[PDB]
RNA sequence: AAACUUUCAACAACGGAUCUCUUGGUUCUCGCAUCGAUGAAGAACGCAGCGAAAUGCGAUACGUAAUGUGAAUUGCAGAAUUCCGUGAAUCAUCGAAUCUUUGAACGCACAUUGCGCCCCUUGGUAUUCCAGGGGGCAUGCCUGUUUGAGCGUCAUUU
RNA sequence: GCUUGUGACGGCCCGUGAAAAUCCACAGGAAGGAAUAGUUUUCAUGCCAGGUCGUACUGAUAACCGCAGCAGGUCUCCAAG
RNA sequence: CGUGGAGGUCAGUGACGAAGCCUAGACCGUAAGGUCGGGUCGAACGGCCUCUAGUGCAGAUCUUGGUGGUAGUAGCAAAUAUUCAAAUGAGAACUUUGAAGACUGAAGUGGGGAAAGGUUCCACGUCAACAGCAGUUGGACGUGGGUUAGUCGAUCCUAAGAGAUGGGGAAGCUCCGUUUCAAAGGCCUGAUGCAGGCCACCAUCGAAAGGGAAUCCGGUUAAGAUUCCGGAACCUGGAUAUGGAUUCUUCACGGUAACGUAACUGAAUGUGGAGACGUCGGCGCGAGCCCUGGGAGGAGUUAUCUUUUCUUCUUAAC
RNA sequence: GUCGAAUUUGGGUAUAGGGGCGAAAGACUAAUCGAACCAUCUAGUAGCUGGUUCCUGCCGAAGUUUCCCUCAGGAUAGCAG
RNA sequence: AUAUUGGCGAGAGACCGAUAGCGAACAAGUACAGUGAUGGAAAGAUGAAAAGAACUUUGAAAAGAGAGUGAAAAAGUACGUGAAAUUGUUGAAAGGGAAGGGCAUUUGAUCAGACA
RNA sequence: UUGACCUCAAAUCAGGUAGGAGUACCCGCUGAACUUAAGCAUAUCAAUAAGCGGAGGAAAAGAAACCAACCGGGAUUGC
């Protein structure tokens, strides 16, 4: 789950997790935060654990 | 319901300036704030759209 | 600390390319840092760095393209003087003092002249 | 009850927000707004409205470019820059 | 004084007409070379009825005769007229009811 | 006789008078000539380690470059911060940039973050469908260029 | 039985009760097609892609407008014995 | 006589206390006023001769502000209604839970939305102000958390209507005209301008109730769900291949027919059909609900009676 | 009172001030209607009403004449300083 | 040479002194009203310096009482001075359907002067 | 058949320019009424307010189709 530039679409987003943390983006759902954020919800191919990608990121 | 952007991106700057005075500004020196006077309610001042 | 300007002016642009994707990498870990911890100023220098790179690589861009285009008429807006809307409109110098012939003629025939008086 | 009962029935907003000013003064049905008469060329003004003059004229804004104009007159408008 | 009724009628706001139902303009064909040379057949394929009109209406079809399609024109139904009867139009047709010439 | 009510006083209330202040207002004079399509005035929406505003700035966002000064900034926290130094700083100065969404506002719209078109490039097996990225299409008019139209009209082919 | 859908009809009119974007068909016969193999994306199966804005809750004898947590005003669906 | 300010003077008063305020204390004048002591106080101020004016208030239903009496008074009486115990808390007629009496009675005091609001939603923290008693409760305060879609809407289309454009009026702001006395633009093929055939509708905006491409059930959260998780779908646009069918009678057979089907070339150019439609009446029929028998489970009553009272028994798009 | 129609009603869309709209009441046109609302001309004019701020000393009136679209006002002479 | 209630930059005044002076000396064209054009406020001063009252104590808290800071808490972020209306308590006095005034004395209280 | 001329067009042609702002002062258009006249219509307010167009550092005006009738004067502006 990450906040996301209101500019970008579910594609550029779903090329900047592939990209930036390797991995396999299943489907991407976002909505717009009452502050005037987009947050995303991008689900991970089940070859992959976001808990592990999580931490690797360096957030737990 | 169902609202234009427009609107519901107005409503985001809204909310977000409906806060009390940040407390470390009164510390500030030479510094004259002392309550938020802007504040605002949705029961009280409507924003008029 | 970080990324003075004068240094980055000696670099070539494919490096500052490169080293701008580290500023980036890093400010991105900061950011996730930033909301693990109360205080965070350091994230600072590093995003007035990022500007001081693209401070540098559009610096250079720019004067390029000043000299590839130098000397001729028409060099793309942008690069032109900004002066002021009436001051670019503004009869040039060449035709401002341009005098008819019959003109040019009187002045030469009579000038204006020195003289003065005594008492 | 020309009144409240029939202040009751007031649901629908006559002017929705100007695009130019802001101001939600722009008229829907009309299609235009009612204090800088968006979308027309000129912006709207009259004189016995000073008021409202006084209200929005330059330096109400953020006089964005205009402001450094004195001091870039001042200087003769300079190009380059200055050595050391 | 006001303005009364009968002024305020001419600039024509809640006056004009209730133009929503209405089957479209009646009108003869244009008068070209088949109806003021030789004569022209057309079919009846309907007859309707118009609103705010008394008078019921005969969707009359004819051959283009420049290009191959079909052409309806909108003619106000003489009484006998009827669905299915050929209309014929021009100065050489013949005299029976329901013909232009 | 108390209570109560009135009147004066002292202390205490209530309120913000007085007095003294004054980075403000006012008027008088003196000097100066600078907005905009090279996107102006204005607008919305954003930007800070911690801000709601004022002020400031624009996805390089209380700011970038450059020049000067020469050690601060300060509400706390903070600096491989780096002090006989291309060097502190919210300093002055400004000659180089950035400059979101707009706006005379210009591809079409706009109670929509709504819908096209053209060129370069990348990725999906791709001139063609999808995507990412950079770069472009308003109107009136002048000069000029190229392509055109009319038995308006002049020559010249056999 | 109740509600609601729908059909086949009947009454009614000097009232006869929208438009567009779409989707399909038909007429049609341009053109393109086999024999050492050719035609077939309206039969089956199989691959890639579907952005953007909104989505909480109230909807009223306290979330709307009536100066207010005003006995007022404010469109609609569901409906047991 | 008094006030604001100015020229001159008294080398005037003052942090050892200026100015101001308070004082049924003292003095001068007829008086306007002036002087003094005591209190409070803190930073400036006065006499005299002149100068100047935004110069003296009891009123103008005067302006702004401030305060009384009325007065602990009028009042806090529509919408049937409250009670018992415990928990919590400094504090309980009012908050929570438990028990009881009741109400709205499905034309709702229930279950959802449209306009509008715009964070009220939800959690925790919390009681100064607000909730015309109360408050430990709240729609309040404070800090957070929260709104996930090819399929639900918007986007598209048109309606009344609005409105650019060649234009025509108007000194002008601008009026008029949307087919408009116009050289208006495209689209599919190939053999990238080229050969071609065309077709030539001349903008656009205008519906979250009209039209319209397509999702269902189960489960899940403190708060979102036809969106998320599980399974099961459908559509639209792109890509292409394998099987099937079709052909030596090249573009399928069968059936008298109406029609059949797993398929079964199609350029324009034309034409036709769904989009596409009032209202009421009765009759038919479907779906949900209502009622109800047998039985398989749970619940209630049982001094007496009741093979009894209540309830689970379900089936989505495709 | 009316309650299946000249019915009720949502939303969209048209008409704007000497104008609109009116099944007609001078009704309705945002609590505004025998001419809305906003600002400016504008400190509009007033023979009319209301007020007009310290003291003392001396003097000290008029309600009559003549003219006036004069009759609640002016000019005019008279009184007064 | 002339014009200049705008813009930029300057010197001044027998001007105004927070109900004045521009509406705004303050986060003022703010807050807020209004469908809208428009309308449009209130609001400056602790102290040299926060030294912004440690600590004890009663209180559930707010606070109160001590203490402490300070030249001053007769300056405690309700803050300079702190007037009047009006109000609490103390003291005194008077009061048979208002209160208040003038002349005059008694009485109570309270005071100046003078003399020596 | 080809080459001009004329007029009229089209380009996302090559380069340009205009649009809005402000408006104290300035050049024009347009245009009141309150008001004064003790009434009021000419007149006045006023060639003013409101409305519209267009400039600059100033604008505009200007080297006479002027003024004068004198022994003549001599672009314009302002006092
Ligand atoms: C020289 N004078 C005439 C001039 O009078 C004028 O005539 C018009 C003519 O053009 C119009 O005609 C045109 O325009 C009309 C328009 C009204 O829609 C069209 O309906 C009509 O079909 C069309 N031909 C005609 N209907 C009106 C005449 N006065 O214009 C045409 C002209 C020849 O220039
Ligand atoms: C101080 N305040 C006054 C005080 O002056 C005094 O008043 C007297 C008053 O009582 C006398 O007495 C008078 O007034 C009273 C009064 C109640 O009306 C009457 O009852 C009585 O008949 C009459 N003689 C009167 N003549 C003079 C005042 N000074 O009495 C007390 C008070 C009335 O409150
Ligand atoms: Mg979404
Ligand atoms: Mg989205
Ligand atoms: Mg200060
Ligand atoms: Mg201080
Ligand atoms: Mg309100
Ligand atoms: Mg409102
Ligand atoms: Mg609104
Ligand atoms: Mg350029
Ligand atoms: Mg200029
Ligand atoms: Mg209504
Ligand atoms: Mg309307
Ligand atoms: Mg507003
Ligand atoms: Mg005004
Ligand atoms: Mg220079
Ligand atoms: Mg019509
Ligand atoms: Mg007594
Ligand atoms: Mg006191
Ligand atoms: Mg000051
Ligand atoms: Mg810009
Ligand atoms: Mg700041
Ligand atoms: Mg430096
Ligand atoms: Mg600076
Ligand atoms: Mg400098
Ligand atoms: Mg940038
Ligand atoms: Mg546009
Ligand atoms: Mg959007
Ligand atoms: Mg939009
Ligand atoms: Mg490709
Ligand atoms: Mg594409
Ligand atoms: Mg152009
Ligand atoms: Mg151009
Ligand atoms: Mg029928
Ligand atoms: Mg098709
Ligand atoms: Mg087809
Ligand atoms: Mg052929
Ligand atoms: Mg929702
Ligand atoms: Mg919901
Ligand atoms: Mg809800
Ligand atoms: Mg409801
Ligand atoms: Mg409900
Ligand atoms: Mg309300
Ligand atoms: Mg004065
Ligand atoms: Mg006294
Ligand atoms: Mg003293
Ligand atoms: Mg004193
Ligand atoms: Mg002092
Ligand atoms: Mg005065
Ligand atoms: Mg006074
Ligand atoms: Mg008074
Ligand atoms: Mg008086
Ligand atoms: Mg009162
Ligand atoms: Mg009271
Ligand atoms: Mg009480
Ligand atoms: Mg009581
Ligand atoms: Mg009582
Ligand atoms: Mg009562
Ligand atoms: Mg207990
Ligand atoms: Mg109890
Ligand atoms: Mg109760
Ligand atoms: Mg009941
Ligand atoms: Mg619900
Ligand atoms: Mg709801
Ligand atoms: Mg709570
Ligand atoms: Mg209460
Ligand atoms: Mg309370
Ligand atoms: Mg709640
Ligand atoms: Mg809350
Ligand atoms: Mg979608
Ligand atoms: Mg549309
Ligand atoms: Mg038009
Ligand atoms: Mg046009
Ligand atoms: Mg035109
Ligand atoms: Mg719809
Ligand atoms: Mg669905
Ligand atoms: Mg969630
Ligand atoms: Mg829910
Ligand atoms: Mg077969
Ligand atoms: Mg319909
Ligand atoms: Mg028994
Ligand atoms: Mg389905
Ligand atoms: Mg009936
Ligand atoms: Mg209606
Ligand atoms: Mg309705
Ligand atoms: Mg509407
Ligand atoms: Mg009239
Ligand atoms: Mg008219
Ligand atoms: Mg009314
Ligand atoms: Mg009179
Ligand atoms: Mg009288
Ligand atoms: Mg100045
Ligand atoms: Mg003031
Ligand atoms: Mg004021
Ligand atoms: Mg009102
Ligand atoms: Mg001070
Ligand atoms: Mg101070
Ligand atoms: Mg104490
Ligand atoms: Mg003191
Ligand atoms: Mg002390
Ligand atoms: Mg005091
Ligand atoms: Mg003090
Ligand atoms: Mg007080
Ligand atoms: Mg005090
Ligand atoms: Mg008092
Ligand atoms: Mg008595
Ligand atoms: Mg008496
Ligand atoms: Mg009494
Ligand atoms: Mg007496
Ligand atoms: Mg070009
Ligand atoms: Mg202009
Ligand atoms: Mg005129
Ligand atoms: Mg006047
Ligand atoms: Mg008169
Ligand atoms: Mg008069
Ligand atoms: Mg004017
Ligand atoms: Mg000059
Ligand atoms: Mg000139
Ligand atoms: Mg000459
Ligand atoms: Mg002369
Ligand atoms: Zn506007």
């Amino acid at each position: 789950v990450f906040q996301v530039s209101m500019k970008a679409n579910k594609y550029q987003i779903k090329k900047a997790v592939k990209e930036l943390y390797e991995v396999d983006v299943l489907k991407v759902n976002t909505l717009v935060r009452p502050n005037g954020t987009k947050k995303a919800y991008v689900r991970l191919t089940a070859d992959y654990d976001a808990l592990d990608i999580a931490n690797r990121i360096g957030y737990i | 319901a169902q609202k234009s952007f427009r609107i519901k991106q107005k409503m985001a700057k809204a909310k977000k300036q409906n806060r009390p005075l940040p407390q470390w500004i009164r510390l500030r020196t030479n510094n004259t704030i002392r309550y938020n006077a802007k504040r605002r309610n949705w029961r009280r001042t409507k924003m008029n759209i | 600390a970080g990324v003075k300007a004068y240094e980055l002016r000696t670099k070539s642009k494919e490096q500052l390319a490169s080293q701008l994707v580290d500023l980036k990498k890093e400010l991105a870990e900061l950011k996730v840092q930033k909301l693990s911890r109360p205080s965070l100023p350091k994230i600072k220098t590093v995003r007035k760095s990022i500007a001081c790179v693209l401070t540098v690589i559009n610096e250079q861009q720019r004067e390029a393209v000043r000299q590839l285009y130098k000397g001729k008429k028409y060099q793309p807006k942008d690069l032109r003087a900004k002066k002021t809307r009436a001051l670019r409109r503004a009869l040039t110098k060449f035709e401002a003092s341009q005098v008819t012939e019959k003109q040019r003629k009187k002045q030469i025939a009579f000038p204006q002249r020195k003289y003065a008086i005594k008492a | 009850g020309k009144g409240t009962p029939s202040f009751g029935k007031r649901h629908n907003k006559s002017h929705t927000l100007c695009n130019r000013c802001g101001r939600r003064s722009f008229h829907v049905q009309k299609k235009t707004c009612s204090s800088c008469g968006y979308p027309a060329a000129k912006t709207r003004s009259y004189n016995w409205g000073a008021k409202a003059k006084r209200r929005h004229t330059t330096g109400t804004g953020r006089m964005r470019y205009l402001k450094h104009v004195s001091r870039r007159f001042k200087n003769g408008f300079q190009t380059g820059s200055a050595s050391k | 004084g006001r303005v009364i009724r009968n002024q305020r009628k001419g600039a024509g706001s809640i006056f004009t007409s209730h133009t929503r139902l209405r089957q479209g303009a009646a009108k003869l064909r244009t008068l070209d070379y088949a109806e003021r040379h030789g004569y022209i057949r057309g079919i009846v394929k309907q007859i309707v009825h118009d609103s705010g009109r008394g008078a019921p209406l005969a969707k009359v079809v004819f051959r283009d005769p420049y290009k191959y399609r079909l052409r309806e024109e909108i003619f106000i139904a003489n009484e006998g007229v009827h669905t299915g009867q050929f209309i014929y139009a021009g100065k050489k047709a013949s005299l029976n009811v329901g013909n232009v010439l």
